[PDB]
């Protein structure tokens, strides 16, 4: 574009002010601000055909040649090798609306895209691009009052799921997991309720483990109540089966003591040679010794062990697995009801956890065995198990239960829930625009702007499903405006109604303010950028 | 009109692979028969390699195709199973596949060509086991005869006279005659050596070895006991870490002394037995014979050979009876090897051997000395000698004997032909196509031997016909006739695996239609 | 552990006790006092809250928007 | 406007955005290539295919495998990665049924651009495809059949299975021989799907019919220097212990002393050491010692003195199969000789096979593992054996487990295909013109079936799906003389788990490739 | 659900027309009306040209999306015509396509806008002769 | 179009001379039933010149012309019978004018 400085004196004598001017671009005033529009504008309609059940996905494919076939906007801009700021932005905010929410990566970027399209028409008027974004920032707090007023409430008891459910089914409609629509919202709002703190109103997801093994058919994923390892048991002749498992969990290695610092043993005769001999031997017996005098029908080391103590376990009749991770540890001390025990002098039979089974499994022809330990008694942890034909589907299932996941969270942070399909978007434009109405300064533009931008969520479902946009469209706001009914929305599935709440379509008050509230910010902070400064190559 | 075929790289893929290995099969028919000559290999490092061995050859150039390179490997599999015919075999094979060449632009399909070509292999071992003669392994005229045949194709044929019998005694040896029904050739060990010439080869009854002597003075011993030892004659060596810390001036020269003392110990314990030959296993991680230790030896009079190789331990313990001694507790009479001489020999300045001649439980194992004027003339001595050994091998095996000079394969394109007349239909196509294909053996034989190849195969069908099932391709005499009076006969064995191995590699070659260049 | 140096710093003046190099004297006077301690989830992240603290003379400011720059930018105004 | 085709072209330099039709364009491109290339191989008349590898190896293969062929190839298009992928996961389930999802997916996504080109939403498609998937289920679910119960007519499954199995493979041609083979493998391994206790060694040489299965155990490990090397009524002891120099565990343990003399004596006390532990495995009374892990010198002395044959170096699935194939435990300890279970064969002898020599186990007590001698012309020859070996016996496994079958020779996909079409024309809209798509795919299955052996593919599967359609649900391929069958006559049985993983996976593959729309692919990391 | 446009490579052009268009709209808007100021404009031959003229300018701007040539041609058509007005010819043109772009995303076919321009074109046609004087 | 079905059926594995045969014979078949629908006028003048509207109109319908369709159609009629039965295309002169709407176009 322009460069830095282009005088060089009104004298001859050379004029340098920054280095490397001359390599240096510059894009100043409201030809920058045209470009970050168009940018936008470009992500924003790469993005809004993802949007809705009869969104499509798009194939990403990394630096690596790895494939990775999506729905998720937030995946999507993070696999996009974005070189435009601009785009940057879009990526950090989508980013940002999955962090905080789990949900709405794709409504977030298709409405900034929007609000700036709008601004690009009032900057052609005339109109200065703060005004603009004062006048976004008044349009966003009146439609985040609106979402308040017309919100409604529902029950995350853990007796009737199916608010939760419905819910879930309205996260997972767009994702390729919705061939197990039910089956996987019932398996996400179980998981949640399983792993959530009610009183503090929290869940850490941390004690959800989402594990995916190729082989098999979707339909075969489900909720384990418990724990799944990629190990098997230490010796090939242990048994593949144990029932009524009382679990001593150590991360002491199946060996010899060792101090930390540097020691020195010296051997200096036969006979201490031979004492050392029967030190190990007797050490060996000995931890065996006290793994099973504490009642123990199972071990589960976190460091692996040896030949003797491998078959002492065997003759002893104590099955045992090796080199467990330090989280599975964690998430099997958590759902068997145990405590991890740092050396075998420190073990009871209270520190043990309880597990009504563990299984070895197999999956076909393929040699690999896990483990799966379940039928706890009131397991604080869980394990969703995926199956699926191709890794591609296995990670979009992975991501797409991780979106539903984080809706049941922001459901049990806040029970608060608007009605989807378009519908709380045309409500809002509708408050904005009576708003703007009532507004007489030049802010009123910029409130119109907002409606009209709001109002490209139903549009691009409308379009997304091969109905006519601007008909479908303008007859629902007819329709909510005559009816007084915020949810009446786009019938993307073809139930004839229009009602989102006959058709449980279903989103949480949190999800849409945060998307409205993000959209508005980073709209602002866009607006708000006259002039861009960038390195030659 | 049948299948319109809209996709033509299947046949072209056919077509290539065809010519490839017929090129292959032209390229190394030269080097077939009594007549035939060697190839010359420089490899893209500089290595030489003179050779008439088929599957020497093949795996030495590098072929490209892929034909090519099953043609290879085919080689290999005859050179495992019959160590002889290795250049019939790939010469079989591209034989059927240039036939199947006309047959496929025939327009036959691929698969009926594979089934006919089984059918006339089930009955062309049934011919080649009908002209088949069972053998007696006391049979040791028949036994030479089958060696020479085997050496007359090789450079080692002006000396046949000498390596045939060698190449008799030596399998004889490893093998209880009355019980064999297979050899282990590992138990005959061939020592290549330069100097001299090619009829300077020898059989060693006892144990030869390259490992130096480390005595200076004792390169003879008469009556000798010897000992395997796998432990280090040095300074003890835990396992373990192990220091010897000095805090005053008594421990050094204490240090010294018990160090001698313990060698010295180790040394009379070795000789209190009798030992006077000692071979010491080689040892990384620790010195298996120290300065002190050679010092004590040599002044008790003891013959000692260090650095024998962990692979060579269970041969020289079948060849000289010994056991291997681990610790120097179990180190007694009972466990050596009396051998009635172990002398280092000298070989006109080129080179030393050791040879342990004579032993009280020589068990079935034999050693071959092969000296030569050059590396590749050596080379390509061991080559053959493994051949004429292998052919024993067949014999062996499979207790039957067939005529040579290209005898079998003249029947088999006889009945073959035959058979194709009486199996009307499309597979008589093929099956005659199978015969002709057979008929190319006796076809390079006369070329290579410079007669007029279309005369000779004509007059050798002709008496075949006529009923002289062992008449063959005479190259002493010019032209045909009863090969046994020249005593070319070969174990059945080779000719049924050639063709075996030929067929199967046709049929998987005619069951491919396309080639892929993976990444 | 491997809590920051300033965050420390920071808990100490809030809470109102001393950073201990020996735990051989551990009396209550160098022990510090909240009366809340909690582990949140913040926008994907985890957060420890110290909250209660009268006599503090220390705040942290937790700032949310949607990109790097557009906290780094809320920082420096 | 666009990503790409904006006046700011938003990427950095190397990047690429396809929109929707140059990526569905890519897309069906890509999959259609992978199929066209993967077929050909498909049935009893399918040819095998040169791998011949690039690298400075050169690897060479020949073979008839739908994975093996994916795997080893150099895909670029993403569609074509997500079909390989596919075909990987079918090979890693069942063993069989590789090349079949494959064709699958390729002829639906082929006709799913025959669909858009129609003007039909590629959501609208994926609806039909779901509806005619559980068409095609509850079809295939209701035509399966069981005889695992009857001992007799599961053997014939069984064998008719593997016949099957084999059929499409180089082994046709000794198939009657490596059928047997196989069931006889697959059933000493008691119920047991451990495919790694069947071990399968290939010998260079021979024909492809001198292969056998070993009536009991063969081991390419050797045997001590002093040692015996026959052993009748064979007492044997597997183990895992160190016996090679075998150190205190303890670590920093080091031997400082003042004396030449106390070093060795020292040294002395390992060796003894090392002898009670000789002493102590000898005290189980065995004729033969078997350990993972090397044997040393000492030890191999001490056995062979002891008269014991000691086989080192066998690794953890020699020790594996060698104690399901005897029956004893594998053991680190023997202070407790009471407890530790040993194995008994009636013969333990040395054999040679090609120009190596092999220990032989014969007699064996469970003989729950099994020894397959693989013999044949080239190496080439050789690795496709094993290759269709595995297959056999995997899907002979996956039967044993689950004994539902199903016809095979096309009878299975034109059924599928006939519930489909009725659900089509039973159903109104676009959505019956995308299930006559899914039922069209099904029948270009046999029909290529029927292509790669030379006869008239429409006019046979005409016959079939005429024949399907009055209810002779049973009628098949016949590939013998080319005309249409009864497969329960004929014995072309395939699993039932085989065939609705094949349906399930391509219907999947073809969704998950379906839904896409935008193909943006970043700057190759060169 | 009606008819799927399988094909998006027509409104990528028609969007990349628009674009094209009223970006020339926009680099002469400043051209416009008594306070508006001249461009000069350096061939590559280096002949230097100071104009005020929207005929003048497009001309001598070596514009090459098809849509600007267009937009050229447009106003040397209106230079023939009428003498004045190549700058409000030009400006017009770019806004009613700048209008056509939000229309399109509404998802409206082109031939429509076409008609639709027609008869608002006629209307003003009319409006414009009512206003007029004598 | 036809390529396109005539590779579906060389996959259908169709020679392609059966493929040529069945053409021609379609070829044939089209032919006739074209011949056989088709339809004069040329005698009546009135209802020739009507024809002869309409089949400007259909020529003009997929091009620019269609805006100004009822125009451009008497346009090219009148223009083509001043021609008094000749053939000669290079009697009708056209002249571009740059300026002006597309409808003040005249003959
Ligand atoms: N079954 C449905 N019917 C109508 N609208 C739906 C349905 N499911 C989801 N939607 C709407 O689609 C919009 C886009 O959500 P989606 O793209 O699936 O998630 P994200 O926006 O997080 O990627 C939401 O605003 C929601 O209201
Ligand atoms: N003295 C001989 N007279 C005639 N034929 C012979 C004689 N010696 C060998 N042959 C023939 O030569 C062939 C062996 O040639 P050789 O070079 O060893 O080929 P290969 O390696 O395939 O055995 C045999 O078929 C045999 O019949
Ligand atoms: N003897 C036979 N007769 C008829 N059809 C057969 C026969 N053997 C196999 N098939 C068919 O061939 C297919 C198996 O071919 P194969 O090369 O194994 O493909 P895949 O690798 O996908 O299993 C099956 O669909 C089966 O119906
Ligand atoms: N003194 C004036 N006051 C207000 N408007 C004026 C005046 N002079 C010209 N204009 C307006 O400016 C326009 C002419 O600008 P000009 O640079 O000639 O553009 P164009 O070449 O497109 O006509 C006319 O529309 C006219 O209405
Ligand atoms: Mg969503
Ligand atoms: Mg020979
Ligand atoms: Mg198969
Ligand atoms: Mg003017
Ligand atoms: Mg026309």
């Amino acid at each position: 574009a322009s460069m830095g400085t282009l005088a060089f004196d009104e004298y001859g004598r050379p004029f340098l002010i920054i280095k490397d001017q001359d390599r240096k671009s510059r894009l100043m005033g409201l030809e920058a601000l045209k470009s970050h529009i168009m940018a936008a504008k470009a992500v924003a309609n790469t993005m809004r055909t993802s949007l809705g059940p009869n969104g499509l996905d798009k194939m990403m494919v990394d630096k690596d040649g790895d494939v990775t076939v999506t729905n998720d906007g937030a995946t999507i801009l993070s696999m996009m090798d974005v070189d435009h700021q601009i785009a940057k932005l879009m990526v950090e905010l989508s980013k940002s609306q999955d962090d905080e929410i789990g949900d709405g990566t794709t409504g977030v970027v298709v409405l900034a895209g929007a609000l700036l399209e709008e601004a690009e028409q009032l900057l052609d008027r005339g109109i200065h691009p703060i005004r603009i974004a004062d006048g976004y920032e008044q349009a966003a707090r009146v439609a985040i009052e609106h979402l308040d007023k017309i919100s409604d409430s529902v029950l995350v008891d853990i007796k009737d799921t199916e608010p939760l459910i419905q819910t879930a089914k309205t996260t997972l409609g767009s994702k390729v997991v919705n061939s197990c629509h039910r089956q996987m919202a019932e398996i996400a709002v179980n998981a949640v309720l399983t792993v959530a703190d009610m009183e503090r109103r929290d869940v850490d997801f941390e004690l959800i483990k989402v594990e995916g093994k190729v082989g098999g058919r979707l339909e075969d994923t489900k909720l384990i109540k418990g724990v799944i390892v990629d190990k098997d048991f230490s010796h090939p002749q242990m048994p593949k089966k144990v029932e009524d498992a009382k679990i001593a969990i150590l991360t002491c290695p199946f060996e010899p003591p060792k101090p930390k610092t540097k020691h020195k043993l010296d051997v200096t005769s036969v006979e201490d040679y031979k004492a050392l001999q029967k030190y190990e031997k007797e050490k060996f017996e000995e931890m065996i010794q006290q793994i099973k005098e504490t009642g123990a029908n199972l071990a589960i080391c976190q460091w692996g062990f040896d030949d003797e103590a491998n078959h002492l376990l065997l003759q002893n009749n104590l099955p045992a697995v090796r080199w467990v991770g330090g989280p599975e540890i964690e998430l099997i001390a958590i759902a068997t009801g145990g405590r991890i025990v740092p050396r075998f002098s420190e073990l009871t039979a209270e520190k043990l956890g309880f597990a009504g089974l563990v299984q070895e499994i197999s999956f076909g022809t393929t040699k690999d065995k896990m483990l799966v330990i379940e039928q706890c008694k009131n397991s604080r942890a869980v394990t969703i198990f995926i199956r699926g034909g191709n890794k591609m589907i296995i990670e979009e299932a992975k991501r797409s239960l991780h979106d539903a996941l984080c809706v049941i969270r922001n459901l049990i942070r806040d029970n608060r829930v608007v009605y989807g399909g378009g519908a709380a978007e045309i409500s809002c434009a509708l408050a904005v625009s009576q708003e703007a109405d009532k507004c007489p300064t030049l802010e009123q533009y910029a409130m119109r702007a907002f409606a009209d931008a709001l109002e490209v969520i139903p549009m691009a479902l409308s379009e997304n499903s091969g109905m006519n946009p601007i008909q479908t469209m303008t007859e629902v706001r007819a329709r909510q405006v005559k009816e007084m009914n915020p949810a009446l929305g786009i019938d993307c599935l073809h139930k004839g109604t229009n009602d989102m709440k006959q058709q449980h379509v279903i989103e949480t008050l949190i999800g849409k303010k945060q998307q409205i509230s993000l959209a508005t910010q980073m709209v602002r902070m866009i607006l708000k950028i006259d002039d861009i400064r960038k390195p030659g190559e | 009109k049948g299948a319109y075929q809209d996709r033509d790289k299947p046949a072209q893929i056919r077509f290539s692979n065809i010519s490839a290995a017929k090129a292959v099969a032209d390229a190394i028919r030269t080097s077939l028969g009594p007549k035939g000559m060697d190839k010359m290999i420089q490899d893209g490092k500089g290595d030489v390699t003179i050779t008439n061995d088929g599957a020497t050859i093949l795996k030495q150039m590098q072929v490209l195709h892929p034909a090519a390179r099953m043609l290879v490997e085919l080689s290999k599999a005859q050179d495992i199973e019959a160590g002889d015919g290795t250049t019939s075999v790939v010469i079989i094979a591209g034989s059927l596949l240039d036939s199947c060449t006309k047959l496929l632009q025939k327009g036959i399909h691929p698969t009926i060509i594979s089934e006919s070509f089984q059918k006339a292999l089930e009955k062309g071992i049934e011919i080649l086991t009908d002209m088949s003669r069972p053998v007696e392994l006391s049979d040791r005229e028949t036994l030479l005869n089958s060696a020479t045949t085997s050496l007359n194709s090789k450079v080692v044929s002006q000396y046949s006279s000498l390596l045939s019998p060698m190449s008799v005694n030596a399998v004889m040896k490893v093998i209880d005659p009355a019980t064999a029904t297979s050899v282990d050739l590992r138990d005959i060990k061939i020592v290549k050596k330069l100097g001299g010439t090619i009829d300077d080869c020898e059989l060693v009854e006892g144990l030869v070895l390259t490992q130096k002597v480390s005595n200076s003075g004792i390169t003879r011993v008469e009556k000798a006991k010897i000992g395997l030892i796998q432990f280090c004659l040095s300074a003890p060596k835990t396992d373990m870490d192990n220091q010897i810390v000095v805090s005053d001036y008594a421990q050094m020269d204490r240090v010294l002394r018990e160090e001698r003392a313990y060698i010295l110990n180790l040394v009379k314990q070795i000789k209190k037995t009798g030992c006077n030959v000692l071979l010491i296993q080689k040892s990384i991680l620790r010195d298996a014979l120290s300065d002190l230790a050679l010092h004590f030896l040599n002044k008790m009079k003891i013959m000692v050979i260090k650095d024998i190789e962990r692979e060579d331990i269970e041969f020289i313990c079948k060849t000289i009876g010994t056991k291997p001694v681990a610790h120097i507790d179990q180190f007694t009479a009972d466990m050596l090897g009396s051998a009635e001489l172990a002398e280092e020999v000298n070989l006109n300045g080129s080179g030393k051997l050791l040879k342990i001649t004579g032993c009280a439980s020589p068990g079935k194992t034999v050693t071959i000395v092969v000296r030569g004027s050059n590396k590749l003339v050596i080379e390509e001595a061991e080559r053959s000698i493994h051949d004429a050994l292998c052919v024993i091998r067949c014999l062996v095996k499979k207790r039957a004997l067939i005529a040579g000079g290209g005898a079998p394969e003249i029947e088999l394109a006889l009945r073959l032909t035959e058979y194709s007349r009486t199996l009307s239909g499309m597979e008589s196509y093929c099956v005659r196509a199978f015969a002709d294909a057979m008929e190319v053996i006796p076809s390079t034989l006369a070329e290579n031997a410079g007669l007029n190849p279309i005369s000779t195969v004509t007059e050798l069908r002709n008496r075949h016909a006529q009923g002289e099932k062992t008449a063959g391709i005479n190259v002493r005499k010019g032209g045909i006739s009863n090969i046994l009076e020249e005593l070319v006969v070969q174990p059945l064995l080779v000719s049924v695996s050639a063709l075996t191995l030929a067929t199967e590699t046709v049929r998987s070659i005619l069951k491919i239609d396309d080639v892929v260049n993976t990444r | 552990g491997r809590v920051p140096e300033e965050d420390l710093k920071r808990t100490m003046m809030a809470c109102g006790g001393s950073i201990q190099t020996s735990v051989n004297a551990l009396s209550a006077d160098v022990l510090g006092r909240c009366q809340v301690f909690e582990e949140t989830q913040i926008g994907g992240e985890r957060y420890n809250f110290f909250t209660g603290c009268p006599k503090a003379k220390t705040c942290t400011f937790i700032l949310r928007g949607g990109a790097e720059q557009f906290m780094e930018e809320t920082e420096r105004s | 406007a666009s990503l790409s085709l904006a006046p700011v072209n938003i990427f950095k330099a190397g990047a690429d955005e396809e929109r929707a039709e140059t990526a569905r364009l890519t897309s069906f491109i890509g999959a259609i290539a992978i199929g066209d290339l993967v077929k050909s191989t498909l049935g009893p008349k399918g040819m095998d295919k040169i791998l011949l590898s690039s690298g400075r190896d050169a690897s060479l293969m020949v073979t008839n495998d739908g994975a093996t062929i994916l795997k080893n190839i150099g895909v670029d298009n993403p569609a074509a990665k997500v079909l390989v992928d596919m075909s990987r996961v079918q090979d890693d389930e069942v063993g069989d049924g590789t090349t079949s999802v494959t064709v699958l997916a390729a002829e639906l996504l082929r006709e799913a651009e025959s669909l858009i080109a129609k003007k039909i939403h590629p959501q609208t498609i994926i609806a039909g495809w779901r509806e005619a998937t559980k068409a095609a289920r509850e079809a295939l679910l209701s035509s399966a059949v069981d005889h695992g119960s009857d001992e007799v007519k599961f053997r014939q499954d069984l064998m008719n299975i593997a016949g099957t199995t084999l059929s499409s493979k180089l082994l046709t041609h000794h198939k009657d021989h490596f059928t047997k083979l196989a069931v006889e493998a697959v059933l000493r391994l008691k119920g047991s799907g451990n495919l790694e206790a069947i071990h399968i060694i290939k010998k260079l040489g021979g024909s492809l019919a001198d292969s056998y299965l070993d009536e009991g155990f063969l081991l390419d490990k050797k045997i001590g220097v002093n040692q015996p090397k026959r052993i009748e009524n064979a007492k044997i002891l597997i183990a895992n212990t160190g016996m090679d120099t075998d150190k205190i565990k303890i670590f920093g343990s080091r031997v400082r002393v003042d004396s030449t003399a106390k070093v060795a004596e020292i040294e002395h006390a390992e060796k003894e050491k090392m002898k009670e532990k000789v002493e102590r495995i000898l005290k189980h009374g065995i004729n033969c010692f078997i350990n993972r892990q090397l044997i040393y010198n000492y030890p191999e002395q001490l056995f062979g003195a002891a008269g014991v044959m000691a086989i080192e170096h066998a690794d953890f699935a020699g020790v594996e199969r060698l104690a399901l194939v005897t029956g004893g435990e594998i053991a680190s300890t023997f202070d407790h000789p009471e407890l530790v279970k040993l194995g008994s064969c009636k013969l333990i002898e040395e054999v040679m096979i090609g120009e190596d020599k092999l220990i032989h186990f014969s007699g064996v007590a469970l003989g729950e593992a099994c020894t397959i001698v693989l013999r044949g012309a080239t190496q080439q020859i050789l690795d496709e054996a094993e290759r269709s070996l595995h297959d056999a016996l995997c899907v002979l496994a996956q039967t044993v487990k689950d004994s539902r079958t199903v016809y095979g020779g096309g009878c299975s996909e034109m059924l599928m295909a006939h519930a489909v079409t009725q659900l089509a024309n039973r159903t109104p809209g676009k959505e019956a013109v995308a299930m006559e798509s899914y039922a069209k795919a099904l029948r270009m299955l046999p029909t290529i079936i029927a292509d790669n052996a030379g006869y008239d593919s429409a006019d046979l599967v005409a016959q079939l799906r005429a024949a399907h359609s009055e209810g002779n649900t049973t009628a098949g391929l016949d590939m013998r003389e080319g005309t249409i069958g009864d497969m329960a006559i004929l014995g072309i049985t395939e699993s039932f788990q085989v065939k609705r993983q094949v349906l399930l996976s391509a219907a999947e593959a073809a969704e998950v490739i379906l839904r896409v729309d935008n193909i943006i692919k970043a700057a190759p990391r060169k």
